[PDB]
């Protein structure tokens, strides 16, 4: 996050160091500066980096998910954590093969009454409950699964500024995979083809768990529908193994591609 | 003393022994750009005497009808030598000047002539189209342009002018022209001098610029006072005017420009 060099002056040039000339096959950039090539003058850098680090890269609040509730099972419902859901923030944390950061969730809650001359409703009141792996998933929206004794919840109401928590680096591994090149399980021989058959690049078949959303008011006759849309922010964050990016649109949670596959237009070789 | 002065600058001199003081717009004196304010990285070229030297553009003629002249820079200066020469064959260019606008008459005339140097002197068009002004009619070079006495609307749709329409007491640009004195400038009155000096460092948000689209200053004359001689309805005088540019420095050679013209 600092300066860069100062330009220093150079003058003409006529030895049997050759900065110009190189070979690329080395696997090595030539790490070439203006006065290695051209005569320069003495410039004082105050331009710096401060914006591109890592940190600064990521220090924004992206939409990961917009989960629907109509509070008239609908009356509540359960997303699978993911930041894959969206493409924004999913390409930019794959621009490195691994990470390490703690999460801020920002929830921005709408609602709105379907009907433009029909129903009333009293200030909703919402409870957004997070399930870890393992925990049991509620099947409706007022059974026991939403007395939270031990699951963390937010109690979110209407009107009120976003609701916010942290959340810290919950990886079982080291880092955070953004690309795991195996599969969970290994087929024995012998075995059934049913047998030892699992997803390409997966690891758990549930990760981080997921998140319950409900309406804890009484329902009411009337048409009402909710979003509560999710925005997460990686702070203090590491990455490692830069990546090229994405070029063609993405075709679900793999590498898999289908569609646009001709990304680049046309454009004549001698033209500007 | 204040009236007699000798300016020299490469291999041109000029001197006076009617002058009313020089003025150095905004007490800055012109200079090149220094390491902690530098931008391009490549080296500049810096003509110095072969730039840096008087050149006189065309004489204009004082009448008691006339409304005001107006001229850029360094637009007015680009066919000038080797000045005009390092302008074009340069992407960035910058410089100073010493501007001497030259009037004289007798102790039996009188007239005042406002000399005004404006930075970033945006002038007003003709037509309701807004910034419709074309880059041949606001550059017109050492010739510069003239101030009408009133707005008229181009209303040729057909074939627009896209030109300037500068009403003299409107400044040209929409302010009264009695306040332009919060600008450097000198006033040449008849009774007390001959010419009128400014010298005028390089004024811009930026260190270097291109010159072929960006003018920095912008010259205007007006008659405060116009011109008037015994009992002859019949006067003319002219306005010779001589500047000479400085500290230039040009960076980001290449082939040379060949803007559009007419
Ligand atoms: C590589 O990029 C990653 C890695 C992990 C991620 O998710 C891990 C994760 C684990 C638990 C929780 C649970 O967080 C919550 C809690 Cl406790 C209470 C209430 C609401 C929430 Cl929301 C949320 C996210 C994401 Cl979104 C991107």
């Amino acid at each position: 996050a600092n300066n860069l060099p100062d330009t220093q002056s150079s003058g003409p040039a006529h030895s049997k160091e050759t900065p110009a000339l190189t070979a690329v096959e080395t696997g090595a950039t030539n790490p070439l500066v203006p006065s290695d090539t051209v005569q320069t003058r003495h410039v004082i850098q105050k331009r710096t980096r401060s914006e591109s680090t890592v940190e600064s890269f990521f220090a924004r609040g992206a939409c990961v998910a917009i989960i629907e509730v109509d509070n008239d099972s609908k009356l509540f419902s359960v997303w699978k954590i993911t930041y894959k859901d969206t493409v924004q923030l999913r390409r930019k944390l794959e621009f490195f093969t691994y990470s390490r950061f703690d999460m801020e969730f920002t929830f921005v809650v709408t609602s709105n009454y379907t009907d433009a001359n029909n129903g009333h409703a009293l200030n909703q009141v919402y409870q957004i409950m997070y399930i870890p792996p393992g925990a049991p998933i509620p099947g409706k929206w007022n059974d026991y699964t939403w007395q939270t004794s031990s699951n963390p919840s937010v109690f979110y109401t209407y009107g009120a500024p976003p609701a916010r928590i942290s959340v810290p680096y919950v990886g079982i591994a080291n880092a955070y995979s953004h690309f795991y090149d195996g599969f969970a399980k290994v087929p024995l021989a012998g075995q059934a083809s049913t047998e030892g058959d699992s997803l390409y690049g997966a690891a758990s078949l549930n990760d981080f768990g997921s998140l319950a959303v409900r309406v804890v008011n009484d329902h009411n006759p009337t048409k009402l529908t909710s979003k509560i849309r999710v925005y997460m922010k990686p702070k203090h964050v590491r990455v490692w193994c830069p990546r090229p990016p994405r070029a063609v649109p993405y075709y679900g949670p793999g590498v898999d591609y289908k569609d646009g596959l001709a990304p680049l237009p046309g454009k004549g070789l001698t033209t500007y | 003393s204040v009236r007699v002065m000798q300016l020299t600058l490469g291999n041109s001199t000029i001197t006076t022994q009617e002058a009313a003081n020089s003025v150095v717009a905004y007490g800055r004196w012109p200079e090149y750009i220094k390491d902690s304010e530098a931008n391009p990285v490549d080296q500049p070229t810096e003509p110095d005497v072969a730039a840096c030297r008087f050149y006189t553009l065309d004489t204009v003629t004082w009448r008691k009808e006339s409304r005001g002249w107006w001229w850029k820079l360094p637009d007015a200066l680009k066919d000038m030598g080797l000045f005009g020469q390092n302008m074009f064959y340069h992407y960035l260019g910058r410089a100073g000047y010493t501007v001497h606008v030259q009037c004289n008459a007798s102790k039996f005339h009188q007239g005042a002539l406002g000399v005004f140097a404006v930075p970033e002197m945006c002038l007003a068009g003709d037509s309701t189209t807004h910034m419709f002004t074309k880059y041949e009619n606001a550059n017109p070079g050492e010739k510069g342009g003239e101030f009408k006495g009133s707005f008229t609307l181009d209303t040729n749709a057909t074939n627009p002018a896209r030109n300037f329409c500068p009403v003299d007491y409107l400044f040209g640009s929409g302010v009264l022209a009695g306040n332009a004195f919060v600008y450097p400038h000198q006033i040449i009155n008849l009774r007390t001098n001959n010419c009128a000096t400014l010298v005028l460092p390089y004024v811009n948000s930026l260190s270097i610029d291109s010159m072929t689209k960006h003018n920095n200053w912008g010259i205007a004359i007006l008659p405060l006072a116009p011109l008037d001689f015994a009992t002859e309805s019949s006067t003319e005088i002219p306005i010779t005017l001589t500047i000479a540019p400085m500290c230039c420095e040009f960076n980001g050679l290449r082939n040379i420009t060949v803007p559009r013209t007419q």
